[PDB]
């Protein structure tokens, strides 16, 4: 495997409702079309501080080769930097 | 650049012994990482509820006197509320899934707000959504269309209960907004609340019968109050 | 390295045996995979347009307190609607390809949402598309317009019905909206409806004689309740 980090485009913001998907990040779409697993991640408790998902940050794929899409949840304690399994509801 | 137990004769002139480390292995250290992730996450979880609950208990526009506000602590002194509470005990017990609405109209220093908002806190204890609101902050808030959320809160609330309704005599504009209300909410299979000062009868001319046809479902709650004041005594512990 | 015996010789070992290949060439294999295509399309089909109907379903804004509502379910006392549903049920017999509108009218709690919403389901069985809207829903879409898929439908519906028309006394552009929406139905040979609690002349200086005379075609369907209500015996089931 390889991992390989990325960045996105600040045209979402203004969509005021700030999940990504797939066409939000423009850098030519040149690794779209490459890749086999994409992971993009949202985490509420930034973009809001009241917001009822604190300590909790979620993994939206975009894109699958060889399966299906999904999303996933995981916590998030910034001061010792891991994240950590859900054991809770669905999303 | 250095050995490994040298690396660790580096290391042991930070702190003494009986430090032993307990790991041993890889897996185990994932094992307990496991522990504390199930335990950190549920933990997490309860407080988040706390959290969410109090958004609720904000959000419920009510004003600090009725905040302390229960059954209890309300002095009984006659039958005519004793009624009242045998009726609002029984109105919380049965509002689990029913068409359960409620009027109170009669005397003020008689105990309307009080008994709303002890309603209203036994039912967020329950973990419902409410709200109670006065009739001038719904014209401001159509008054701020004009400059949503709060405007469409009235039909995705299960409950509200409404207060002043007699008050702004500057009338025929009241009576179209509580209509529509109402409708939109009745016809979603669910309740409300009004407040009010006056007989039904004259009730009808500022509320048509349409709304109170869309009151009088399943064993509506009609009650009516006589009793005297209670300000004179009350002093806001 | 292996080879084709060896390579089966290898598969064999992971499971039970007496599991032969029951193909044995190319052609089979190829007629048998066209035959499960054509196997699974046509149940693929069927769960499709049963998606397509159950978005019919819920597009309409049929509330639930009409939802599970339908002709059986209305409880007849006299010949005075025993009239209506004689009238109804021909209505919905007659609706395929017909100029013919209607009108209720008289009192709450008779009644009128409830036949429409019989209506509205059953010509959803047909195949058919409806709505059902208070008008104040038009009045917020015009207003959010600012901000097409519904006006669009709103002209191009098989059948549509409109409640609560009486209300909203501040009037100079309700008769203009629904004289708009008339006319662009009418014209394209399509019937609407209509719902209200007053009278044909307390209609008509709201609603100009043009209107009701677009109303007034092919075997027209009028109505005028004198029934009492009915809320006390609801409960909301
Ligand atoms: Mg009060
Ligand atoms: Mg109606």
């Amino acid at each position: 495997p390889v991992v390989a980090l990325s960045q996105l485009n600040r045209s979402l913001e203004q969509r005021a409702d700030k999940r990504p998907v797939n066409s939000d990040l423009r850098e030519s779409g040149s690794i779209e079309q490459d890749a086999d697993l994409i992971m993009f991640i949202y985490r509420d408790e930034v973009y809001h501080e009241n917001s009822d998902l604190k300590g909790i940050a979620e993994i939206i794929i975009g894109k699958q080769r060889n399966g299906p899409i999904g999303t996933v949840r995981l916590t998030f304690n910034g001061q010792w930097s891991r994240f950590d399994n859900y054991a809770g509801p669905q999303y | 650049m250095k050995n490994v137990g040298d690396l660790m004769q580096r290391l042991q002139k930070m702190m003494p012994a009986h430090i032993k480390p307990a790991f041993k292995t890889g897996e185990e250290l994932l094992a307990w990482q496991k522990e504390q992730g199930a335990i950190r996450s549920a933990a997490l979880e309860r407080e988040n509820r706390a959290m969410k609950m109090q958004r609720t208990f904000n959000r419920s526009g009510i004003r600090p006197l009725h905040q302390n506000c229960s059954f209890e602590n309300y002095r009984v002194e006659c039958e005519g509320q004793m009624n009242a509470l045998s009726k609002a005990r029984q109105y919380v017990e049965e509002f689990d899934g029913n068409i359960a609405s409620f009027i109170f109209s009669g005397k003020p220093g008689t105990g309307k707000n009080h008994l709303a908002a002890a309603i209203c806190n036994e039912l967020l204890l329950r973990g419902k959504s409410v709200l109670i609101i006065t009739v001038a902050d719904i014209m401001s808030a159509m008054k701020d269309t004009f400059r949503e959320q709060l405007l469409n809160d009235l039909s995705n609330v299960d409950l509200l209960v409404i207060d002043e309704i007699g008050v702004q005599t500057e009338s025929k504009y009241e009576k179209v907004i509580i209509n529509q209300i109402v409708d939109r909410r009745s016809s979603s299979k669910r309740p409300t609340g009004m407040l009010t000062n006056s007989n039904m009868e004259e009730m009808t001319k500022l509320l048509g019968e349409r709304v109170m046809d869309r009151m009088r479902l399943g064993n509506s709650l009609w009650v009516i109050f006589n009793w005297d004041s209670y300000r004179s005594r009350v002093t806001g512990k």
